[PDB]
């Protein structure tokens, strides 16, 4: 579950 | 008016546990197993890169101004400087996209440096992808024989590396960057390297990616608006190419100061910032053109898999629409369509202009008035116009691939999630959709928000999902997502439906899956439940994730023991919903598993007692779980219920009565559960076991989105009734006409035993003596259909009746021992299902079903009058009769609810209100020779005034029972023998069969409107059983039957 970042 | 009696509004057995033709999922059924295709484990990395950089400085090669390289003028430093620097920077370049992998570089090299370089790369990256970028502007051009061309040490020969040696250095994963001339040349040479076949496509086999930047005859620009790093500027530099081109062309190029685009704002992580906001838009154009353009497979494969292909394939297309002004068409070898000008490189366009305006005045000063682009704003706005016109399968969204980009940030996060469950909410064609675009991890990450805000939208989304598939179990335990929605079972957060959502989510994260029942047991689920156990939908499922929660993970089923769950659960066995007591059966259920008591035994024995209470409950969905709940239990007490079986051929007793009940049920499906109990014990290896079929069916619901011509059929019916109902009474009824419209063979050897004409089509339904229905046509003189109510050898025909007349009808068909069964489509040819089956009565059973009150009423040679409504498909009353002798006739009044008419074999009658206290009206003998009631019924109109009372005697005795005992008016139809009665519904009439082969009809006052004889086809001499006498229900007709082999009709001329 990844490839594009998400802001955490 | 007053004729709203008349026509009653209750519609019955028209639920989706009932359900027709392409479903037997109603029940019985196992769930409906998926197999998905969304499913790639291996996120590739691409571990190692190699680049190879062919560019001998201020040599031409003889195939021969711009000549940027890596945004480096090799002239401005000298030589060796230059190409050092290029080095790097292209590192720099590529590292960017995939910084976790070692990149080593080759500057101008031999064969045998690109050789070790490749071996050790290879080497490095064992399973892992290796990156081979080549650049050779500086040699020749690629070979029609596939060579690429390097040197030799000296740099005094251009050498030909051939590209089979390279494709034996670098092997399986591994993806080849081609910035040459005549590109394709190497492609073609890679493309013939190996034998054809070893897959089902164009042209491919391995795991070997590649891109070229032009076609075989094609050369890159010269033109000094581009670098000679075209390709590779657009591959690996994309923002910064994209913007310098869109100035040197579109806005003519000298209004925008050029050299702001090195000076862009910020950077590319922050999407508050002007560049990052940037890149995070050429992200998601470039995505969303993949996707529309794309098939599945493909898509995952490049855009999806390996973060480094995925940058690389995006940033491709934009290097698909610059090469293409600089007449050059580039090619990967996965092939891809023609991406230039989509509809959405204009978005792009738009979103370049609006921000490259900005960053004159940005530079000015840092003011960070950065007014964010309207471009995420407008994109959803766009698939809400999608959702509304062309909602279908009507081709995907588009804007799909940029939901998810918005889910990445809480700018527009909510309304992204609200438009994303809205989508998801129309099938789960959509749900394949958003899992294909890659939705799960973003949505399975928010399960850490705390906004509430978000929740009744994020259960509402994983409701969905799981609802299509149920494996995502794992990844919610694992990430501990199973905490949010427990958390939201208790929360303050109010709307039950929101809860039953949450208690199903739950549900299918434990269905078998220990480590998800266990981290629920953890986090107390068992006791958020039953404290909610103290709406329908959210008791059906509070149950369902009790059942789930214990079942064969017995440190449940001791928490739930000394939580009291039987206590609380117990009560949902009596509620009105079958779909509630069903799932109740089931917690019950699945909490199982000489002279002792401990703790265990008296839970279990109280348990099996409170679901064997509801072995005869009247809907199969509920005793097609009991009995699975008996086959449950049946496993562990062999011992027991075996020697149960050896005396009846303390509680296994109880048990095998139950069992032989079951196998003798009138539903098959129940009857062979049944039959498959009583084979657990022995009377004629857990895998033997019946399976629980109610949760399968109930996930159904969410599974399934969250009308006009109903009604006009409705209305239809309800004309012509009223119509026919005044045409009934008002007009002065004449003489029978003794010519019948038919004389119909049903080919029925001991005859006809029952009969009933349909109110609103031309069609007679009959009934055989074991139970054979045919459905004769009198305007057609056809048959419709034929039958065999039910296999078992005793036989016996009660009772016909419609069930909601008024929309589309059902047939009862009640069997002398108490059985009822309830037909679908009994008309159609062959189609006809059983929608219902129970047993009235727990001997001559006598039925009558009230529309009115939903009511079924039925008994016999019984002292209790028992009562049905079939809208809770719950045994409502016992009524005692107070007789000391057998129910006759039975008829429940049309127009008042409740009240009923009931014949006795002494010749007695009894009137009964069953919503009263005391049931028993008033007890009358009228006629008075203690022969049998053989038919009764209320007077046609809107009192209760009763026909009622032909006795086998043979009088037919009128009585009003507002005003005294005695009859009102005696007529003697027949001395003897009276064989059966019919009254009319709304017309003023009557008529008798006799024994004695004849038939006699009357006014309600009592005038011979005509005799009739049903004379014997041979010499038996036993038409002494004229038993079917019945009028049409809104208009004179009269069918006629007996123990011969014939149904006639006549009418009134």
């Amino acid at each position: 579950g990844g490839l594009f970042v998400m802001d955490e | 008016a007053t004729s709203m009696a008349y026509l009653p509004q209750t519609i019955v057995l028209c639920e989706l546990r009932h359900d027709a033709s392409e479903a037997s999922a109603p029940l019985g059924t196992s769930e409906i197993v998926l197999v998905p295709k969304w499913r790639l484990k291996e996120r590739m990395k691409t571990g190692c890169v190699a680049l190879v950089l062919c560019l001998n400085i201020t040599v031409d090669p003889p195939d021969v101004c711009a000549r940027i390289e890596a945004w480096i003028d090799p002239f401005s430093m000298a030589p060796p400087k230059a190409l050092e620097t290029i080095g790097k920077n292209l590192s720099t370049q590529y590292e960017r996209w995939q910084p976790r992998a070692r990149y080593k570089v080759q500057l101008d090299p031999t064969v045998d440096e690109v050789r070790k370089l490749c071996l050790t790369c290879r080497k490095y990256a064992k399973t892992e992808r290796v990156l081979f970028h080549y650049n050779g502007h500086g040699v020749p051009k690629p070979t029609a024989n596939g060579e690429i061309w390097v040197f030799n040490k000296s740099y005094t020969q251009y050498i030909p590396l051939p590209i089979s040696e390279l494709d034996s250095w670098l092997k399986t994963p591994s993806i080849y960057v081609f910035d040459c001339s005549a590109a394709r040349m190497i492609l073609n040479a890679f493309a013939e390297l190996h034998d054809w076949g070893s897959s089902g496509s164009s042209g491919s086999s391995r795991d070997c990616i590649l891109l070229a930047a032009c076609d075989v005859h094609e050369t890159l620009p010269q033109s000094v608006e581009f670098p000679a790093d075209v390709f590779t500027s657009c591959l690996t530099t994309p923002i910064k190419m994209a913007l310098k081109w869109f100035c040197r062309r579109s806005l003519l190029k000298e209004i925008i100061d050029e050299s702001l685009i090195d000076r862009i704002p910020g950077r590319q992580n922050d999407r508050k910032t002007l560049l990052g906001e940037l890149n995070w838009i050429f992200t998601a154009v470039t995505d969303t053109i993949a996707w529309n353009v794309l098939p599945h497979e493909l898509f995952q494969r490049l855009f999806r898999q390996d973060l480094l292909v995925a940058s690389l394939f995006r940033n491709f297309l934009l290097a698909e629409r610059i090469m293409r002004s600089a007449n050059c068409n580039p090619i990967s070898h996965p092939m891809l369509p023609p991406t230039h000008q989509h509809h959405m490189w204009d978005a792009w366009d738009m979103a370049a202009e609006i921000c490259l305006s900005q960053l004159p005045q940005l530079v000015l000063d840092p003011s960070t008035e950065f007014q964010p682009s309207p471009f995420f704003t407008e994109q959803l706005t766009a698939f809400e116009v999608w959702l509304d016109h062309g909602s279908e399968h009507k081709k995907p969204p588009e804007q799909l691939p940029i939901v998810l980009q918005v889910l990445l940030s809480q700018c527009h996060r909510f309304r992204a999630l609200v438009l994303l469950g809205r989508f998801l909410d129309m099938g789960s064609w959509a749900v394949d959709l958003a899992l294909s675009v890659g939705i799960f991890p973003y949505v399975l990450k928010l399960l850490q928000t705390t906004t509430n805000e978000l929740r009744q939208i994020l259960v509402f989304i994983w409701t969905k999902i799981l609802a299509l598939d149920k494996s995502c179990q794992i990844d919610l335990v694992k990430d501990g997502g199973h905490t949010y929605f427990i958390r939201f079972l208790d929360s303050s957060g109010a709307f039950p439906e929101q809860r039953a959502m949450a208690a199903f989510v739950l549900a299918v994260i434990v269905d078998g899956h220990r480590r998800g029942q266990e981290a629920c047991l953890e986090a107390n689920l068992i006791g958020v439940c039953l404290g909610h156990l103290e709406e329908p939908l959210f008791l059906q499922w509070l149950c369902l994730c009790l059942g789930k929660l214990w079942e064969d993970f017995m440190e449940a089923q001791i928490m739930g023991r000394e939580a009291n769950a039987f206590e609380k659960l117990a009560p949902l066995l009596s509620e009105p919903q079958p779909e509630v007591r069903a799932a109740a059966v089931f917690a019950l259920g699945t909490l199982l598993d000489e002279f002792d008591d401990d703790e265990k035994i008296r839970a279990e024995d109280a348990i099996i007692k409170s679901l064997l209470d509801v072995v005869s409950d009247g809907s199969p969905l509920v005793r097609a779980e009991v009995a699975v709940a008996l086959a449950r239990f049946a496993f562990g007490h062999k011992q027991h219920l075996k020697l149960a079986a050896a005396s009846y051929w303390a509680v296994y007793s109880q048990c095998v009565r139950a069992m032989f009940a079951l196998a003798k049920d009138p539903s098959p499906r129940i009857a062979s559960l049944g039959r498959r109990v009583l084979s657990i014990i022995g009377i004629e290896e857990r895998s033997l076991l019946p399976l629980s079929t109610i949760y399968g069916w109930s996930c159904g619901h969410f599974s399934k989105p969250l009308s006009q011509e109903i009604a006009a059929k409705r209305e239809e019916k309800e004309k012509f009734a009223l119509e026919h109902i005044a045409k009934c009474q008002h007009s002065s009824i004449s003489k029978l006409n003794n010519n019948p419209i038919a004389n119909w063979d049903t080919r029925f050897e001991t005859g006809t035993k029952t009969a009933l004409l349909h109110p609103f089509s031309p069609i007679v339904v009959a009934a055989d003596e074991n139970e054979r229905i045919r459905v004769w046509n009198y305007e057609e003189a056809t048959l419709l259909n034929g039958f065999d109510n039910h296999d078992f050898p005793d036989k016996g025909i009660s009772k016909l009746c419609l069930i909601n007349e008024l929309d589309d009808s059902l047939l009862l068909v009640a069997s002398c021992d108490g059985s009822v069964r309830i037909w679908k489509n009994y008309a159609t040819k062959g189609k006809q299902k059983l929608v219902t089956g129970f047993s009235s009565i727990q001997l001559n059973a006598v039925v009558d079903w009230q529309q009115q009150s939903g009511y079924l009423y039925a008994s016999g040679e019984t002292s209790t009058v028992t009562l049905w409504d079939l809208e809770k498909e719950q045994l409502v009353r016992s009524v005692p009769s107070e007789s000391e002798c057998g129910v006759t006739a039975l008829s429940a009044s049309q127009v008042h609810g409740g009240q009923l008419a009931a014949g006795f074999a002494d010749g007695s009658l009894r009137l009964y209100d069953v919503r009263s206290p005391e049931p028993l009206v008033c007890a009358t003998r009228p006629h008075q020779k203690v022969e049998r009631v053989v038919g009764l019924s209320f007077q046609p109109g809107l009192d209760p005034a009763k026909v009622v009372s032909a006795s086998q005697a043979g009088d037919i005795q009128f009585l009003d029972l507002r005003t005294t005992r005695d009859t009102y008016l005696t007529i003697d139809a027949h001395r003897g023998s009276l064989t059966a009665l019919a009254v009319h519904r709304h017309a003023p009439i009557i008529a008798s069969g006799s024994a004695k082969q004849l038939i006699k009809v009357f006014s309600l006052q009592g005038e011979q409107l005509g005799i009739i004889r049903y004379y014997p086809s041979f010499m038996a001499q036993k038409i002494g059983s004229v038993s079917c006498l019945t009028f049409h229900p809104y208009q004179v007709l009269l069918a006629a039957g007996a123990a011969d082999s014939f149904v006639s009709i006549y009418t009134h001329d």
